[PDB]
């Protein structure tokens, strides 16, 4: 009923889950960020560590990616839909990445355009 | 005809689980607390890998599997 | 990894590289003339192939 | 060259001889000189197998036979005539091979 | 089993594109008579096919070292419900009718 960041963020994260890929593990994610292969990466911090936040924001400024502060990632975890197998299962998602084209490749969306224009201005 | 009777050794075994810590403490560190930081790993001069291939550290013969490279002075 | 193990010393006489083309059985294989059937499957299909009993 | 050879092979002699006579008659209907049918020694394929699927009972064997009869007829004619004489609604089993050699 | 999701989607577009297929049970051997050179490892493709035709909802029939398939519409419905690909894109198999 409403248009905002989360309404499409949940869908894009679920589709990224569906179309495999996914930078999993402590490796292959920092390496991917340092290789500059992707052009989007969502990070979160709900614990007490300012050093990781400072390091990732320094990297984002180095790659000229503006950090987007999102509150209540639990809202994303409860609105995305987490059916998984059977009647049980709730695998929470903290890291958001989408290989080859930031939005997606199986569809064309204007959310990518409006996001890029908000970042540019 | 008897059984194989494979019981005299290792009646039960426990699965090995690598305690890979989720935090970047042992693997990497900055030791600067600034925008620009120093990297604790020697630059890789080989062109047979990517531009972000970073080598781990052991006592010797840094093991990555793809190259089995060893620092030697010939 | 995979290439550190596979295809090291040639197994030039693999019995397990052959199977009956009808039932995929290891034993009683008839490789003569290229039948590549086990002897039981050959006896079942001998008349259809063209081999018939005369002597 | 105009030497063309037709090689006739089948597992039975009735149909092979019928085809040979048919082709000889066809090449003699036209005024063509034809080398008479030449019979290869009819190699025989033998497969001897135990009768039992298990290994039980008196050691009894099946003696299977498959005889391949080969005839080749030589005559001098272009390819169109050979192609026309081949399309005769041939009887099954007689494998025909034609070589321009 | 022991099958990754990229190979899963690969075998799934293979099933989408072919529909009616023939095959042989091969696992260990590294080159294949008629379903090789597909840019995807042979073992994972064949194990994904095993999942497709042995998960428990499409029947099979194993004889003469070869496979012939009737792909029921229950499997098509499962595919459409999962991947959300409508049947309006009809398979090109409806030519030469």
């Amino acid at each position: 009923g409403v248009m905002d960041v989360n309404t499409a963020l949940q869908e894009v994260l679920k589709t990224a889950l569906i179309h495999d890929g996914l930078a999993r593990g402590i490796r292959e994610a920092a390496k991917a960020l340092d290789k500059r292969q992707a052009h989007l990466c969502v990070l979160a911090s709900n614990c007490d560590e300012p050093m990781y936040v400072k390091l990732v924001e320094a990297l984002c400024a180095e790659h000229q990616i503006n950090l987007i502060k999102v509150d209540d990632n639990k809202k994303l975890g409860e609105w995305v839909g987490l059916c998984k197998i059977d009647r049980e299962g709730k695998p929470r998602k903290v890291v958001g990445c989408s290989c080859v084209v930031v939005k997606d490749y199986g569809k064309e969306s204007q959310a990518k355009d409006v996001i890029e224009e908000y970042f540019k201005c | 005809k008897k059984r194989k009777k494979k019981s005299y050794t290792t009646p039960k075994k426990n699965k090995h689980k690598r305690k890979k810590v989720k935090l970047a403490v042992l693997k990497y560190y900055k030791v600067d607390e600034n925008g620009k930081i120093s990297r604790l790993r020697r630059e890789c001069p080989s062109d047979e890998c990517g531009a972000g291939v970073f080598m781990a550290s052991h006592f010797d013969r840094h093991y990555c599997g793809k190259c089995c490279l060893t620092y030697c002075f010939n | 990894g995979h290439q550190q193990l596979y295809w090291s010393h040639p197994r030039k006489f693999g019995q397990g590289s052959r199977s009956c083309r009808v039932c995929s059985n290891r034993h009683g294989l008839i490789r003569k003339y290229g039948l590549n059937m086990c002897r039981q499957c050959f006896r079942q299909y001998a008349k259809d192939i063209g081999f018939i009993k005369l002597d | 060259i105009h030497r063309i050879r037709i090689t006739l092979t089948s597992r039975n002699v009735k149909s092979l001889e019928k085809v040979c006579a048919d082709l000889i008659r066809g090449a003699k209907e036209k005024n063509l000189k034809v080398k008479g049918p030449v019979r290869m020694p009819t190699k025989t394929l033998r497969i001897t197998t135990r009768k039992t699927p298990c290994g039980e009972g008196s050691k009894t064997w099946d003696r299977f036979q498959m005889r391949i009869h080969k005839r080749l007829i030589d005559l001098h004619s272009p390819s169109e005539i050979v192609k026309q004489i081949t399309s005769i609604s041939i009887e099954p089993g007689v494998e025909v091979e034609v070589t321009i050699a | 089993m022991l099958m990754p999701k990229k190979n899963r989607i690969a075998i799934y577009e293979l099933l989408f594109k072919e529909g009616v297929m023939v095959a042989k049970k091969d696992v260990h051997m590294p080159k294949h008579p008629e379903l090789a050179d597909k840019n995807v490892p042979n073992l994972h493709v064949m194990k994904a096919m095993q999942s497709l035709k042995s998960r428990g909802y499409v029947k099979e029939q194993f004889a003469w070292r070869h496979f012939y398939w009737y792909l029921t519409n229950e499997g098509i419905q499962y595919l459409r419900d999962y991947l959300h690909l409508p049947p309006e894109i009809v398979p090109a198999t409806l030519r030469r009718s």
